[PDB]
């Protein structure tokens, strides 16, 4: 038994689609918070300065943002798997996305 | 400051240091306009650097020629 | 700990902290168990050599 | 090839506190190019045997131009020979690191697209490389079913026959003796904000692949040097300020060979030769000084945008169907400067972070003194994965390379099984990836 | 000075007193340092220390 | 002088003569066998620092890291056993205590 | 006190104490000693020379 | 003794052993005021010192003011 006969159902396109995971984690959270968000998007200017995209930026400096894949790749192989993480869990739902 | 480079520390005035040179002239063609006194010559200081790299590739393709026959080989004659 | 001397009345016992791993005392914590500690912060860290 | 004692070379050269800086500013130079590369042929044969004798350390690890051509070019008798046993293992090698992309990359197409496109994650061209010197950015549109927007400041650009307005192309030097004198005029009238006039030498099908450029900026780089690079601005006219305004350089009958630290003045020229111990002679600094007409002007960053590859085009979003990188224009990767010399370092360069395999915060620490109070502000961004980024710049949650890449990539050995650790980790997790691994029992 | 009072006790400069001269027994010493607090075993119940 | 004289090298004792060598003066003046010895040292010493921040992680616990709180080697309330530039303004400014 | 100024570029206090506490009480097997010097001695002999 | 340093045995006299110089006479410029005569020579041996240190860094400055141009590339015409 290997991957080639489990080729059959994983290859299939509801392996693959969010639409659904993000019904049914809607369904029991009705509104988590938006935190400190922070590489959620892009956003474009009309600069061309680089140091207008390096000096408007670290001037001041609050508590540094970090994200959540910035520290779910730092936690080891067990201390996900332990209960006292809620955060860094219940943002993962299905390893092919993020 | 917040949106150039510092600045090269190098030392002022290379027409007064050395001023026997054709290119120097060649500096002295440019206009000031609507540019300050001191604000001028930080800009026709660029205008040397222009003169420089057009000056020494001009020098260069008469150097990457190669040797040529007509001129060599008559020489050859001793 | 220590023994407090109290000079014109009766002492006791006062206490300081032993701040970092080493301050434990070497009989109940061995060199051998101090060198076997390093190789563990070793291959989980990963320093190179 | 590349034995186990020329991954310890590139990672005696990964942590080098005494990188000569000189060496570095040539790099920005030449910016890819073969005319501009025999210009300047006599002085990589300085530098590199000048660096290799006092040091047993070689140069120019960085860019995959300046390496192609130490390597192709320059195979003879002027470099140490040990030094080219290593160049020599670096391209034959790499050549066959794309080729065990084949054996597992299918024969077969589906439409216009074959399986090469979509299995092999790094092979796809749609990974441009982080930096680029030629204008790759056509070579896109003219082949793909993508639809892709190239987001240079406010405006895009989707269609090819805009070339001629966003995308200046400057050919040869040769072929640009009459128009020396409006490039130049392009300078000193315009401001170089709000200006959308992005300068390329073009592009051609002879010169470059997406892989070996690919496999050398993503693989080798973040690994063989445990992630610690950078993304550098340069400056121009800084540049041939330092160069072209020397005293000799300008000046009357002294020779060719009459060896230009014996001719300095109290400029930069002094606390930049001393930190390679550089004899140049009078010629070769006036070489480079003639490469300056065809440089471009401000190191320029852009965004590259394409949708997801169509194993996977399903999402929530409609910007959750597509996922964007970075090309740097003009500029290339950094090494940790020298302590020395740092006082004339910050004024040529600058850094500017991009990525998760070229924003590493101590080798930008070198180079500028808020950011060296930045970091020790609050010190938890010394690691490549905490560190922050502008977010005029990248977004962790729009790329290919995600948080854990760098994760791995600052935690690697020097061995050369890790070296094929990341040309197996990139690949596509895709439904129709999944085929190709079952034919071969991976 | 007085030592019952400072960051490191006796075994710290015990330990010096008898060392071997392997790289392991430099990675013991970074280990060594190491401030024993109830929130640094937060750290190492992570790493499994 | 003194490696021909011997099979060692010199200036072993403080940190600030060992950095001044590692900088400057990167060519063969001192012998390049001689060269190694130092950068096996400050080369190398910044990956001793490196790992030490795969256990200290990411968090702060108020305005106060946890670097500064874990890892005892951090730690700016302790010092260098000597101290040339001026360490004691540098604590003064960015503590929290009665130091 | 005479001591010079300070340099945020310059140093850092974590590179200086893993020198003198790590590479320095294992390399020397904890031998070494702290040391007095009177200066108008010492760079007497040099100038009256 | 118990509150200095042993002193390093070094030949007396400097100024009688060799006086033909300029900074001899600085040396008779200090004044000795509440000292007595053996502990004044003590002393000025330090002033001594003083000068020395000022003498040579003064020219030590001239050495490190590096070559100039108008003074070098005048003399470069042959």
């Amino acid at each position: 038994f290997g991957y080639q006969n489990a080729l059959k159902s994983i290859c299939h396109p509801r392996m693959h689609n969010p639409t659904q995971s993000a019904q049914a984690l809607n369904q029991a959270f009705p509104d988590p918070d938006g935190g400190h968000g922070y590489g959620l998007r892009y956003e474009q200017t009309p600069n061309m300065n680089l140091f207008r995209t390096f000096h408007q930026y670290y001037m001041g400096k609050n508590v540094a943002f970090v994200p959540d894949v910035a520290q779910k790749a730092l936690v080891t192989t067990e201390d996900l798997l332990h209960p006292t993480s809620h955060r860094l869990l219940r943002l993962e739902v299905h390893p092919f996305f993020d | 400051s917040n949106f150039k480079v510092r600045d090269p520390v190098i030392q002022e005035r290379l027409d007064h240091d050395y001023a026997h040179h054709p290119l120097v002239a060649r500096m002295n063609t440019l206009d000031q306009g609507n540019m300050s006194q001191a604000e001028y010559l930080v800009q026709k200081r660029h205008y040397l650097v222009f003169l420089i790299a057009h000056h020494y590739y001009e020098a260069y393709l008469r150097r990457m020629g190669g040797i040529q026959r007509r001129d060599h080989l008559q020489t050859l004659r001793d | 700990f220590f023994v407090h001397p109290c000079p014109g009345a009766r002492g006791s016992y006062r206490a300081t902290h032993r701040t970092m791993v080493g301050n434990i005392p070497q009989p109940l914590a061995p060199r051998e168990f101090q060198e076997s500690r390093g190789a563990q912060f070793d291959a989980v860290t990963n320093m190179t050599h | 090839v590349i034995d186990q004692l020329t991954i310890d070379v590139i990672q005696e050269t990964a942590f080098d506190p005494a990188y000569p800086l000189f060496c570095y500013v040539i790099e920005a130079m030449i910016h890819g190019q073969e005319e501009k590369f025999v210009m300047n042929m006599p002085l990589i044969a300085l530098v590199i045997q000048t660096y290799w004798v006092n040091s047993g350390k070689l140069a120019f690890v960085n860019s995959y131009h300046m390496v192609r051509f130490i390597c192709t070019h320059m195979g003879n008798g002027s470099i140490p020979k040990e030094a080219h046993g290593h160049y020599r293992k670096i391209l034959g090698e790499l050549i066959a690191l794309e080729q065990a992309l084949l054996k597992l990359a299918g024969h077969e197409t589906v439409g216009r697209t074959p399986i090469t496109h979509l299995v092999s994650a790094l092979l796809d061209p749609h990974l441009l490389p982080p930096f680029a010197y030629h204008d790759v950015f056509t070579d896109l549109m003219q082949k793909s079913s993508r639809q892709p927007i190239i987001k240079i400041g406010d405006q895009n650009y989707d269609n090819p026959q805009n070339r001629a307005t966003f995308i200046n192309l400057r050919g040869r030097m040769e072929d640009l003796v009459n128009n020396l004198v409006n490039i130049y005029q392009t300078r000193v009238n315009e401001d170089h904000d709000e200006r959308h006039v992005l300068d390329v030498a073009p592009l051609d099908e002879n010169d470059y692949n997406p892989v070996l450029e690919k496999l050398f900026y993503y693989v080798l780089m973040p690994v063989c040097s445990n992630g610690h690079m950078c993304g550098m601005g340069v400056d121009y006219q800084n540049v041939a300020l330092t160069l072209t305004y020397n005293g000799p350089v300008f000046a009357d009958v002294v020779n060719a060979q009459d060896d230009i630290l014996l001719h300095l003045e109290n400029g930069t020229l002094k606390d930049i030769l001393q930190a390679g111990d550089i004899r140049p002679t009078v010629d070769m600094i006036r070489v480079l000084c003639t490469s300056f007409l065809t440089c471009p002007f401000v190191t320029q960053a852009a965004r590259v945008i394409t949708k997801r590859d169509p194993a996977q085009s399903f999402a929530t979003h409609e910007y959750g169907k597509d996922v964007a990188q970075t090309v740097l224009v003009n500029g290339f990767g950094a090494f940790a400067v020298a302590d020395r010399s740092r006082e004339a370092a910050e004024t040529m360069f600058y850094p500017v972070p991009f990525n998760k395999l070229y924003a590493d915060p101590l080798v930008a620490a070198t180079l500028h003194p808020l950011l060296a109070n930045y970091v020790t502000r609050l010190p938890n961004q010394r690691n490549a994965v905490v560190f922050n980024v502008p977010s005029n710049l990248m977004a962790e949650y729009e790329e290919w390379h995600k948080s854990p890449v760098a994760a791995y990539a600052a935690s690697c050995q020097a061995t050369p099984g890790a070296i094929s650790a990341m040309v197996s980790m990139h690949q596509k997790l895709s439904a129709p990836s999944f085929i190709c691994q079952a034919k071969h029992r991976m």
